[PDB]
């Protein structure tokens, strides 16, 4: 990922030193199955691989840069977006939303590092 | 705005009838209610009882079998009855005022207090 | 001369609820709906003179998350007083028959922000056309609410502004009626 | 009945000095306490209900905690017209039960 | 359910005096009922309200940056979002909408809806004689979508013939609303 | 234009 060329604003919420904000995969487990219905196989499969897709993008963020302000906001936004999924696990378009949404959080969490770099 | 005003005889006799009331001005009955506490001179203060607004009463047990306690939401004031006085019934008698009709609606405002000795 | 410009945000648990909204002398200017992640305007004129990416408010909230379990913990889990609110029914405007007007339910001086409102008319609950407010700031850090049902008046109907909170034993119901 | 201890009785204490009072109850009381001040002229005014929520025509130097069982009402300076009598009150279900009261004296 | 409920606040608060000559902003954080730090422009750092919220005041006034992009939101925050609203919040003109009529024979009520601002001023006239003695108000009623109304009654009724006017002076119109009511 | 916003921090 060469340096954005026209990177945006990028705020602080002060979120270095946290720990424990990566969900285990006993409790990934549980979140998926809520979604337990007849019409929710197709799209969990997508946001099991999106959410997989999110892990690997978020841990190799870490490995050589190693940002933990955004790393650690990427999973506390998250668990905001898993609490939209806990509520609501069987709602086909809020799942598709929440795959758009992580991948916003991606897309900024992307804009956000070109940013800091620079800086 | 809010004011409460306690008034009532202060020559209490042994073995009579007692009687307080309690004027309020800056707000409306139909929707507060009015607790009724006392203090004998140099002591501690004693919840008697109280009428919410909707008009449902709660005594006290200690108390109970003597306390009275009415409302006149027209003429904005509220009344005390004690009967079969004693001489540990010499103290000031208070009211304040509370929101609506359920006991965990704190009380605000206090009256300044009339005397029975 | 004297204006107030509030930004007030809010997270809750173990509901797991939050808000993100913008207040001007005690009047709403947007939220977002982080369910959407759209930004919405108080009055549909707002957003053809300003506009706001409700995609910054996310991060809002996942700070407000990260607080509210840090201060759990340092108050040895004392919970919050679950004040009972004062509600009141009130109109837009003087009411006359067969005329358009809006209910309004000012539920005021609660917390936490957790109410279960439900319009009644003669008893049964009425969702159409139901419009609601979110919880609304205050100074003594209780919330307000307002609930509005655009509603056609008569004399043949009344209205509830049945408000369960955690604070009252039974459901709160306040009476509006014509006259 | 919930018998509430109000830990002083009397408290003696210069001007601009924190104090604090402290009022526990024998039973659960799910934070419904509210707090009084009697000057010597004999008038009572509330400072703070819900156990946390001051209200509105108070300065701000008296602010209301919880801790477990143990509730309190705090003075952060005291004025000259802070001297006065203090009682608790819970009013989480009947009877309404007061503390025996604090006396605050000018050393 | 009957668990235990926590709750967090966050407010950001901007005042404005004399448009934008002199700007405070105030920012609080509230758990339980309870403000804990707050932030004053006019301290231009974190104080610790309550023992609970000490722990924060010494940790966010220790961050320099952010202080100093907190104590210029007078300017970036404050005056921007000022300009960039006035023509909707502080401009914005609804002129009233000023009725009366008699409530039952006294008390007559003077209705002042669907304005904004809220700064009204209702006055009574007795064939301007400016009536200020059985004058009530019920106070300024906020709707909650930028709107305001308010109820002023006049207790003393008069004999017949004596118009009673309620004049109505709002920043929307130059020339006071004036709303006449007549006797037996 | 736009609207501004401000941001929380996070507690120790
Ligand atoms: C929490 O409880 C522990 C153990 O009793 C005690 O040491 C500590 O002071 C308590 N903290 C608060 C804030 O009540
Ligand atoms: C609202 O209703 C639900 C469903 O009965 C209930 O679980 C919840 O406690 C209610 N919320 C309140 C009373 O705040
Ligand atoms: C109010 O601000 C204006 C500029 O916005 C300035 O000219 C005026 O002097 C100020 N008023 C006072 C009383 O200082």
């Amino acid at each position: 990922k060469l340096r954005c060329e026209n990177p945006k604003k990028a705020s602080i919420y002060l979120a270095q030193n946290l720990n424990n904000v990566v969900f285990t995969n006993k409790e990934l487990e549980d979140i998926y199955d809520l979604s337990n219905k007849e019409e929710t196989k197709e799209v969990l499969k997508k946001f099991k691989e999106k959410v997989n897709q999110f892990y690997r993008h978020a841990f190799d963020i870490i490995n050589k840069y190693g940002d933990k302000e955004v790393f650690n906001m990427m999973f506390l936004k998250l668990s905001v977006v898993f609490d939209i999924q806990r509520k609501e696990a069987n709602n086909v378009e809020q799942i598709k939303r929440n795959i758009a949404t992580l991948d916003e959080i991606m897309a900024k969490a992307d804009n956000d590092l070109c940013y800091f770099i620079s800086q | 705005q809010v004011q409460l005003k306690e008034s009532g005889p202060g020559l209490v006799a042994p073995s009579q009838s007692l009687s307080i009331t309690c004027t309020v001005s800056g707000f409306s009955l139909t929707s507060y209610g009015v607790h009724w506490v006392r203090q004998p001179p140099g002591k501690g203060l004693e919840w008697l009882g109280v009428i919410w607004a909707g008009g449902s009463i709660n005594y006290n047990s200690a108390l109970m079998s003597r306390l009275s306690i009415s409302k006149d939401n027209f003429k904005s004031q509220v009344f005390l009855k004690m009967s079969s006085l004693q001489t540990d019934d010499t103290a000031m008698y208070y009211c304040a005022r509370a929101y609506g009709d359920y006991v965990h609606y704190a009380m605000d405002y206090w009256g300044q207090g009339t005397s029975v000795t | 001369e004297e204006h107030v410009i509030i930004q007030a945000e809010f997270y809750l648990n173990p509901d797991q609820s939050g808000e993100f909204m913008f207040d001007f002398d005690g009047d709403e200017i947007f939220h977002v709906d982080m369910a959407k992640k759209e930004t919405v305007w108080r009055l549909e004129e707002f957003g053809r003179f300003a506009s706001f990416e409700a995609q910054g408010a996310l991060a809002n909230i996942a700070v407000d998350k990260a607080n509210l379990e840090i201060m759990t913990k340092r108050s040895n889990y004392t919970p919050i007083t679950n004040v009972p609110p004062e509600v009141t029914v009130l109109t837009n405007s003087p009411v006359e028959l067969r005329e358009p007007n809006v209910l309004i339910c000012f539920i005021d001086k609660f917390t936490p922000p957790v109410v279960n409102v439900t319009w009644l008319r003669n008893g049964k609950p009425v969702t159409t056309g139901v419009s609601e407010t979110v919880f609304l700031p205050r100074e003594d850090h209780l919330f307000r609410k307002f609930h509005y049902l655009p509603f056609l008046p008569s004399t043949e109907d009344v209205y509830d502004c049945r408000v369960e909170h955690w604070g009252l034993d039974e459901p709160l119901l306040k009476h509006w009626e014509f006259d | 009945d919930i018998q509430m201890t109000q830990s002083p009785s009397s408290l003696s204490a210069s001007l601009g000095q924190r104090v604090s009072l402290t009022c526990r109850a024998s039973q659960e009381i799910s934070g419904y306490l509210t707090w009084l001040q009697q000057k010597p002229d004999g008038t009572i005014k509330r400072l703070v209900y819900a156990a946390s929520t001051l209200d509105s025509g108070v300065p701000k130097r008296f602010s209301g905690s919880r801790s477990g069982s143990d509730y309190s009402l705090t003075i952060s300076s005291l004025e000259s017209e802070d001297f006065a009598d203090y009682y608790c009150l819970q009013y989480t279900n009947y009877p309404l039960t007061f503390g025996a009261g604090t006396k605050l004296e000018l050393k | 359910d009957t668990r235990p409920r926590f709750l967090w606040q966050l407010k950001f608060e901007c005042h404005f005096f004399n448009g934008t000559e002199r700007v405070r902003l105030l920012e609080r954080c509230i758990y339980n009922q309870e403000e804990s730090v707050r932030f004053d422009s006019d301290v231009g750092e974190y104080r610790a309200v309550t023992e609970l919220g000490r722990p924060d005041a010494e940790y966010w006034n220790s961050q320099k940056d952010l202080l100093e992009q907190r104590r210029a939101a007078v300017d970036t925050y404050c005056r921007h979002n000022y300009g960039v609203g006035e023509s909707f919040t502080v401009q914005r003109r609804v002129e009233p909408k000023v009725t009366v009529y008699p409530s039952k024979h006294n008390l007559l009520v003077c209705s002042v809806s669907g304005f904004y601002p809220g700064s009204i001023e209702v006055r009574w006239f007795r064939n301007g004689q400016e009536e200020k003695a059985g004058v009530v108000s019920t106070g300024l009623i906020q709707n909650g979508d930028w709107t305001f109304q308010t109820l002023v009654m006049l207790e003393t009724v008069p004999r017949s013939g004596e118009v009673y006017t309620c004049q109505v002076e709002h920043p929307s119109v130059t020339s006071p609303l004036t709303v006449e009511w007549r006797a037996s | 234009s736009k609207m501004r916003m401000a941001t929380p921090l996070l507690m120790q």
